[PDB]
């Protein structure tokens, strides 16, 4: 699923700008 | 009688007084040692913002700290001058209020409201995703603030859940003003987060107000989904699937919202809402908001879906936890010319 798929991505944490 | 004309009454008055802040801004209006520190709330580029007590009142506060030295490594000169300008001169009820600036030898300060809630940020990735009524709750006050911003020039230019705090009432307060921007024209700046950059910034052309609108589209998919519309995990990969011209939505998305989404997500600038002729109202009257009485919610009269839990004063519950830094001041004054009129 998309939701898995985030949620084992290493972007779920903050994120911070350019 | 027109809901429109009580709108351009209500802008050119708050123009009016932004106009005169703008203008004339307020400088050196604390000092540090009036100020108890108690706990780092969160960390940027130049420093911490930590919860601090106003010991003159016993009012708490968050006090934003900018080291000079790592400002000008950053080359965020410019942007510092255009964030504590800006956000001295702004009223609004969903803009976190700036109650004190000023500087030493070492470092910037910004002393804000503190809003104890925590950042919209931690509520959605612990939930997982709002439901269509309580994200939209939130998108209006989003519409609300940009009409706001925009009508006086400015660009925001970094919209995230990170940058949206939940007050005690439930409602936004906007914090992180970094980016935002006074411009008439068109701005090239290559700044914001990856997730919510609009196609024209990556594609490094002139850009306007329009990127905030295609980042209310893709803050509006992350409340409702649960993920950003577009994610992976480097952000060229991000930019890739910006600019493809494909957006996929949930099954669980209702007609309406998918709808008001096409609009937002929208590559062409002459398609895309709030960049047309009846501008803002292209989202105020678009079917996904019938249900929102925009007055109500500026009024902060709207029965919030979701109030943060708050042990008393001071508490930082809602607040992940930071390494502490001891504050240094220099006895040599840095940066003196370069942050004069902070
Ligand atoms: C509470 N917390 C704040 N923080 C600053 C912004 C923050 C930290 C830096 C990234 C964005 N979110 C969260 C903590 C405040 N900034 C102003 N008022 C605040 N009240």
């Amino acid at each position: 699923t998309t939701y898995a798929d985030f949620i084992a991505s290493g972007r779920t944490g903050r994120r911070n700008a350019i | 009688g027109s809901e429109q004309e009580s709108v351009k009454e209500f802008l050119a008055k708050a123009k009016e007084d932004f106009l005169k802040k703008w203008e004339n801004p307020a400088q050196n209006t604390a000092h540090l040692d009036q100020f108890e520190r108690i706990k780092t709330l969160g960390t940027g580029s130049f420093g911490r913002v930590m919860l601090v007590k106003h010991m003159e009142t016993g009012n708490h506060y968050a006090m934003k700290i900018l080291d000079k030295q790592k400002v000008v490594k950053l080359k965020q000169i410019e942007h510092t001058l255009n964030e504590k300008r800006i956000l001295q001169a702004v009223n609004f009820p969903f803009l976190v209020k700036l109650e004190f600036s000023f500087k030493d030898n070492s470092n910037l300060y910004m002393v804000m409201e503190y809003v104890p809630g925590g950042e919209m940020f931690s509520h959605l990735r612990r939930i997982g995703r709002f439901s269509e009524p309580h994200a939209r709750f939130y998108a209006a006050q989003i519409v609300l603030t940009f009409e706001y911003l925009h009508s006086l020039d400015l660009i925001y230019r970094d919209l995230k859940p990170e940058n949206l705090l939940i007050d005690q009432q439930g409602y936004i307060q906007v914090t992180d003003f970094g980016f935002a921007k006074r411009v008439k024209g068109r701005t090239w700046t290559l700044c914001g987060t990856p997730e919510y950059l609009a196609p024209e910034i990556i594609l490094s052309k002139g850009y306007n107000k329009a990127v905030d609108w295609w980042a209310l589209g893709v803050l509006i998919y992350e409340m409702a989904a649960g993920y950003p519309p577009f994610f992976a995990d480097q952000p060229i990969q991000i930019y890739e699937k910006i600019v493809s011209g494909k957006v996929r939505f949930p099954s669980h998305f209702s007609s309406d919202l998918k709808d008001l989404l096409r609009n937002l997500l929208q590559v062409d600038l002459t398609k895309r809402f709030g960049n047309l002729k009846n501008g803002v109202n292209d989202i105020k009257n678009h079917k996904w908001f019938a249900t929102t009485d925009w007055i109500a919610i500026y009024q902060r009269k709207v029965e919030a879906p979701f109030i943060p839990k708050f042990k008393g004063p001071g508490d930082t519950s809602n607040f992940d936890d930071y390494e502490e830094e001891e504050i240094r001041v220099s006895i040599n004054e840095k940066c003196g010319k370069e942050f004069s009129e902070f």
